[PDB]
């Protein structure tokens, strides 16, 4: 039960970051660029079963856009991400939607206004309209402070599964082994325990 | 494995292999599927993968391998056509239009490659672009005489003429120069009367919904263009607005059109364009009636349903009524004939407006602003309106969103985690549409108000949901009546209210409606200050819900009190009749009691307010005494930790005694905050001491750096000294902002702060300097840098180069000292520039080279000011007129200037300052066409003017930086650019024309005459 | 679901790193609630904890006895400690974790908690 979902924006609006959030759950705060695109499965758990996202998180900047258009090819889903922190990237998401509906020409498609979280916000809200013609859902969303970050995978299952009351549940959970730590390379982990103990932990001034 | 292969071009292609190495991305996984994907990549990248398109055309099995193929054509097509040689560009085209006819005859193709023929549209669009119509003037007679010929030709005509008029019409802006978009716009009107006969023939003729779906994809376009009179002198609207809403093949994209027709402002003095305006709007609205859904019908849940494109059919329904409406429903609202189709569409939208979808809301929501806006000022409109105003303030008062200030939430009933911010503008929108729909008839709005408050006291309706809708919706319309009306209002709603946290009981409930009666009294102001007793006991409940253990409750209750005294201050200071006191006088005394359970930063909040009341008595002498009596906690708790300080300079280790200060000074910040100016004398108490101590724990962080390593200052405890010395800076900062004697803060407050804070900074190691000094730095130099010139010299000296240091090797490390740092030159260099003509040599040219590397950042913050700074360095030399200094400046600096700028505008990698590099470019470049620079900038035969000059360094310039550009081009854009330089809307219009120019080969050099 | 058979001996809102000793970094790995739950059957304490809105486990492996909290040198409010058999992901990898929590107060009744668990464990 697997379907495609292709990823665009600009460079810089959070894509790799939001993707590698739902992954890992880490947040990555460096810039790497993502080149061409990658691909990641994604599966989510819900009381209709397992659904399985194949994530193709392709690349904003042009100078790496790789295949292009060629990503879209047999796409069931999209998500098209920009930065409100930055209204260059509002004013390009009609030329990103342009170029995936050429190729992807009925499918459903989110549009995502990332940084929401960043006190000076640019692409005010009374503003973000582009999606209302188009047939587009619009979230808000923070990559880095998780407001919203599940609502666009939440309504991208509903309808790809044909369900409105589709919901997330936990998954369950088996009893976990009773491993005795090894002694051959228990003088190891003073050192690889050492090291953690003395690395300090991100974002120490954050609620959590 | 072996996939690079396909990569080695001595040899012929393998096609089979191509094909493996496709299937391997599209279908396969893993390491398998991302090698490929990188083989795909450099076979696409390579500038001869073009001549093996047609033999990937001719010999594959793969239609995703065409498609790649027809990607590296465009790539060719697009940024390389015109370097081909002749004979290669006929081919191209003869085999893309060859494989789109192929294509097309084959109807199992056609039925089943659907991307791979878009793809080739597309294609053959892009070759037009370059070709068409100047060589290749008869491809639309040719198109629409190959309409004939088959119906999947016809079907497919349309998608290539949809696509053309996109990227003519649509997407041109960005992609061509303005002379070839006009070029091609005005092609495609002179050959429309054609295009829109094949199109009115197809909707007319009807063969199957395949090609009218497509014949209607292609009108939705050409209604972004074409004349009125295509649309309004033809039977096109009666198709529209009958025929083709009857299907629900074309439905969706019929209404698209009748919204596009709509949103045009129709000759407003033709009677029959009108007639036609309101007949395409009757027999849309017929249609719906009676082939989709009646008006009763449940659109809520219809589309919680979401069978179909229900969905997506609503969401245009709705877009399609709201545009046409707002536009026209003055050709409606006179004519009694008309009046049921108005309201029948009014009444729609009421419908539509109950579905749950955030953004459809938002979309019928700001229909109606647009109305009651309107109806409030329109003579003779309301009572037209009366019944659909009645439901909509029952629509908006059952679907307000929670405001801001309600803290409480369910999960159970708990408190808030984040700023819901795309709530917020939802709620300033109902709430604006609620009060117009209040000024319009207050009495229905109360009746409605009241019986739904009555049915809750009854538990007729009581939940969660309903009191809270109501409470927020009674807040919303504070404002909208008579002084006397809301008094019996607010009474009676707070009667009722307390009715219900009295039957209501357990812990959930009294949260909720605590919150509700707190948002309500919050939100009516005008009531609270005409009714003292009862303000008096709201402050004291507030009070005692400060010691509430619910945490929700606790910190609502703390914002609610600062937003009362925010309004009502006037009535704490004054004595009020039966009062042995100003109430002031009574917080102030129990202060200690009523915030013992409060965490510091409701604290804080809490002196905050308070000094929102001292600074409403304006005798000195009986201010200073409040502010004294306010400040007696804290100023006894730093008269303590200061002489335990001083005596033994050690106890500041406590990590408790650190808590204990920052909190004090925290307490100053809240304080300060409100009173401003008033605060000095609470300042000048502890300036002294405080100046001392941020010296003491900077000596205590300074040690532990020094014994721990960097890693120290990660540390609570260094964290914690930071802190304080952090609120310090904040402290000082925000009393000089507000600072109205400002002969004190230079006479008093500078000279100990600058020698507290700067040589601290200068000789820390780069972890341990707080971007806070900068930023206190540039508002003392925003408020009296004109006063202190030496001063702003020694800001200089302590901060530039050292912050440079941290910031100049790339562009992530110390992003806050980033940021204040080019804040801390703009203003020293708009204020107290002499503090830069002072600098060195050496330094000078740092600062220059500063402000170029600023424009190079991509954060916004940075590179803006980064341009502010060079353009207003240029008029600060430009003012000093004929002079030395001006002169070795240009000399040095001007060329500097010129092509940094040039290459942040071109590198396609800070588009967002464009605005601003053009200007600052023209305010160069118009330098030296104005002969406002006093000297040769050349070391060229002599005479020679800098004009000419200035033309060969830039026509040098570019050549190198785009040699694929010929001479003829640069010359062409540099005299057009040099003759617009006092027109900053054609200068920019040049360089966008330049930004094509340059990301193709052979671009026309005459397109820069186009103004 | 596979928790009904089980007590909640101690629930806390937390935020769980895992540290990636190539990078030389930690790296949050879920924020949600901590829940310490006793088999009913084998009187056995795990923690249990999962992410906040997709409810996906980030942490499912026995409070063992040999394990101790450490504090972390930026921290007053989080512990680190050493895991051998986790298994949130799946297969039981061995992980070093930190989990910080909202106040100093969270932390040390966690160690408390925590510290009980093992006794129970010891049995
Ligand atoms: N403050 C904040 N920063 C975010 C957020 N999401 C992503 N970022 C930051 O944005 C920057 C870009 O990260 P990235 O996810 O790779 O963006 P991208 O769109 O995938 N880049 P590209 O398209 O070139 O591959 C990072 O520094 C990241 O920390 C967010 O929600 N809030
Ligand atoms: C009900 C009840 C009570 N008799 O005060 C109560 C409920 N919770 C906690 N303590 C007492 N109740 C609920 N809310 C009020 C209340 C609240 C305010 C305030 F929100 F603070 F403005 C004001 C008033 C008053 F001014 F007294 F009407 C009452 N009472
Ligand atoms: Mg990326």
């Amino acid at each position: 039960v697997q379907f495609k979902l292709v990823l665009v924006g600009d460079g810089g609006t959070g894509k790799t970051t939001f993707v590698k959030r739902h992954l890992t759950g880490e947040f990555e705060k460096k810039y790497v660029a993502t080149l061409g695109v990658e691909v990641h499965p994604l599966v989510f758990h819900t009381n209709r079963g397992p659904i399985k996202f194949n994530v193709w998180d392709t690349a904003g900047q042009e100078k790496f856009g790789g295949l292009r258009d060629g990503y879209y090819i047999q796409a069931q889903c999209a998500i098209i991400m920009f930065d409100v922190t930055s209204r260059v990237t509002y004013k390009n998401v009609p030329n990103w939607h342009r170029d995936l509906v050429r190729v992807c020409e009925n499918i459903p498609i989110v549009l995502c206004g990332n940084k929401v979280d960043i006190k000076d916000r640019k692409v005010k809200a009374k503003s973000i309209v582009f999606h209302r013609k188009k047939n587009l859902q619009y979230y808000d969303i923070s990559a880095k402070s998780n407001y919203n970050f599940e609502k666009p995978f939440l309504w991208l299952a509903r309808k790809l599964i044909g369900d409105p009351n589709l919901e997330f549940v936990a998954m369950p959970a088996l009893a976990p082994p009773e491993v005795v730590m090894d002694p051959a390379l228990a003088a190891q982990y003073e050192h690889d325990l050492e090291v953690a103990q003395t690395t300090a932990l991100p974002d120490e001034d954050d609620d959590l | 494995g072996s996939m690079e292969g396909i990569l080695d071009f001595s040899n012929d292609l393998d096609i089979a292999l191509l094909d493996q190495v496709v299937s391997t991305f599209y279908q396969g996984s893993g390491v398998q599927q991302k090698q490929a994907q990188e083989i795909l990549t450099k076979f696409q990248d390579n500038p001869d993968a073009w001549q093996k398109a047609d033999q990937i055309l001719q010999f594959s099995t793969n239609p995703q391998s065409k498609f790649i193929a027809l990607s590296i054509l465009d790539k060719l097509i697009t940024r390389k056509w015109k370097l081909l040689p002749n004979d290669h560009r006929i081919g191209i085209r003869n085999f893309v239009v060859g494989m789109i006819i192929s294509m097309c005859q084959d109807d199992e193709v056609f039925k089943t490659q659907k991307n791979l023929i878009n793809k080739s549209d597309l294609t053959l669009v892009q070759i037009l672009k370059q070709e068409w119509p100047q060589n290749w003037p008869e491809f639309i007679p040719e198109l629409i005489g190959s309409s004939s010929s088959s119906v999947n030709v016809c079907e497919n005509n349309m998608i290539v003429l949809k696509l053309l008029s996109e990227e003519v019409f649509d997407f041109s802006a960005e992609q061509m120069t303005q002379a070839k978009a006009l070029h091609l716009k005005n092609s495609m009107s002179k050959e429309f009367e054609q295009i829109f006969k094949l199109c009115f023939q197809v909707l007319e003729q009807g063969s199957s919904s395949s090609l009218i779906v497509a014949t209607l994809e292609s009108l939705l376009r050409y209604l972004h263009w074409i004349p009125y009179r295509y649309i309004y002198e033809t039977n096109i609207l009666e198709l529209l607005s009958t025929k083709f809403m009857t299907s629900p093949d074309t439905r969706a994209i019929t209404l698209k059109c009748l919204t596009e027709v709509s949103n045009l402002k129709i000759p407003q003095d033709n009677d029959l364009i009108k007639r036609q305006t309101v007949l395409f709007f009757q027999n849309t609205l017929q249609q719906i009636a009676t082939s989709v859904m009646p008006v009763t019908a449940d659109l809520k849940a219809t589309y919680a349903n979401a069978n179909g494109n229900d969905q997506s059919f609503l969401q245009d329904l709705a877009m399609f009524l709201t545009t046409y409406l707002a536009r026209n429903r003055a050709l409606l609202e006179s004519d009694e004939s008309l009046r049921e189709l108005l309201l029948n569409a009014h009444q729609y939208l009421i419908q539509l407006s109950k579905i749950e979808e955030r953004e459809l809301f938002k979309t019928t929501l700001d229909y109606w602003h647009n109305l009651v806006a309107d109806l409030f000022y329109e003579p003779l409109k309301k009572h037209i309106y009366e019944e659909i105003c009645s439901q909509l303030r029952l629509v908006i008062i059952e679907n307000m969103v929670r405001p801001e200030e309600v803290l409480v939430v369910e999960n159970e009933i708990v408190r808030e985690f984040v700023k819901e911010s795309d709530t917020i503008q939802l709620y300033k929108s109902e709430r604006e549409v609620l009060v117009y729909l209040t000024h319009l008839n207050v009495i229905d709005t109360e009746e409605i108000m009241i019986s739904k408050l009555a049915r809750q006291i009854d538990g007729s309706e009581w939940s969660w949901h309903n009191i809270n809708t109501l409470s927020w919706a009674i807040g919303s319309i504070s404002g909208t009546m008579s002084e006397d009306t809301e008094k019996r209002f607010v009474v009676t709603v707070i009667k009722d209210l307390l009715g219900l946290c009295e039957q209501k009981r357990g812990k959930d409930n009294k949260a909720v409606v605590a919150s509700d009666i707190m948002y309500v009294v919050g939100q009516y102001p005008r009531f609270l200050k005409a009714h003292w007793n009862f303000l008096r006991t709201v402050i004291l409940k507030l009070f005692e819900f400060m010691h509430e253990t619910h945490e929700g409750v606790q910190d609502m209750a703390c914002d609610t009190f600062i937003k009362i005294v925010q309004k009502c201050k006037y009535h704490f200071v004054i004595q009020q009749p039966r009062e042995s006191e100003p109430f002031i006088q009574t917080i102030i005394r129990d202060i200690q009691k009523t915030t013992a359970d409060l965490q510091p930063q409701q604290v804080h909040t809490f002196y905050k307010a308070c000094g929102i009341i001292i600074s409403e008595e304006r005798s000195v002498a009986e201010r200073n005494r409040l502010l004294s009596d306010l400040m007696q906690l804290p100023n006894m708790a730093w008269d303590t930790i200061v002489e335990q300080s001083t005596a033994n300079p050690t106890l500041l280790l406590d990590s408790e005694t650190v808590k204990i200060i920052a909190n004090i000074i925290k307490t100053n910040v809240a304080v300060c905050t409100s009173m401003g100016a008033d605060f000095y004398p609470q300042l000048g108490h502890i300036y002294y001491n405080m100046l001392q101590l941020y010296r003491a724990v900077s000596s205590m962080i300074s040690a532990q750096v020094a014994a721990e390593g960097l890693i120290a200052t990660k540390t609570p405890k260094v964290r914690g000294l930071r802190t304080i010395k952090k609120e310090i800076l904040k402290l000082v900062e925000t009393y000089i902002s507000k600072a109205r004697n400002l002969d004190d803060v230079v006479k008093v407050l500078v000279e100990p702060l600058l020698n507290a804070v700067l040589e601290d900074y200068m000789n820390n190691v780069p972890d341990a300097r707080d971007a806070e000094v900068l930023n206190c730095m540039t508002t003392v130099v925003e408020k009296v840098g004109h006063m202190i010139p030496q001063g702003v010299i020694l800001i200089l000296q302590s901060v530039f180069e050292c912050t440079l240091d941290m910031i100049n090797k790339d562009f992530t490390e110390y992003p806050e000292h980033r940021v204040e740092f080019y804040k801390l030159l703009k203003v020293i260099n708009e204020k107290s520039f002499a503090a830069f003509l002072e600098l060195p040599p050496a330094a000078f040219k740092l600062f220059v080279d500063a402000i170029c590397w600023a424009f190079k950042h991509n954060n916004r913050d940075v590179e803006v000011n980064g341009l502010q700074i060079a353009l207003d360095l240029v008029k600060n030399i430009e003012r000093m007129g004929n002079v030395p200094f001006a002169n070795e400046f240009h000399k040095n600096y001007f060329f500097i200037f010129v092509s940094e700028t040039f290459f942040v505008l071109t590198d396609s990698d800070h588009k967002s300052g464009f605005s601003k590099q053009a200007l600052l470019l023209m305010k160069l470049i118009s330098l030296v066409y104005d002969n406002k620079i006093s000297v040769p900038l050349y070391q060229v035969p002599q005479g020679t003017s800098n004009q000419v000059y200035l033309s060969q360094y830039l026509a040098n310039m570019l050549s190198n930086a785009f040699p694929h550009l010929t001479s003829e081009q640069i010359a062409s854009f540099l005299s057009a650019l040099t003759k617009q330089c006092k027109d900053l809307v054609v200068f920019k219009g040049t360089l966008r024309d330049f930004l094509v120019q340059i990301k193709e080969v052979g671009g026309d050099p005459t397109d820069y005459l186009f103004a | 679901t596979m928790e009904e058979d089980e007590e909640v001996l101690y629930k806390v809102r937390a935020k769980l790193f895992r540290f990636d000793a190539d990078a030389k970094e930690w790296k949050e790995r879920g924020t949600g609630d901590c829940k310490f739950l006793k088999n009913k059957k084998t009187n056995k304490v795990r923690i249990l904890m999962r992410r906040d809105k997709t409810l996906k486990i980030c942490a499912n492996h026995i409070i063992a006895p040999e394990y101790t909290l450490k504090p972390n040198v930026g921290s007053d409010r989080s512990w680190v400690y050493a895991c051998t058999a986790d298994i949130a992901e799946g297969e039981a990898e061995a992980f070093t974790f930190a989990i910080r929590f909202g106040s100093k107060e969270n932390a040390d009744k966690f160690k408390e908690e925590f510290e009980k668990a093992q006794e129970i464990n010891k049995k």
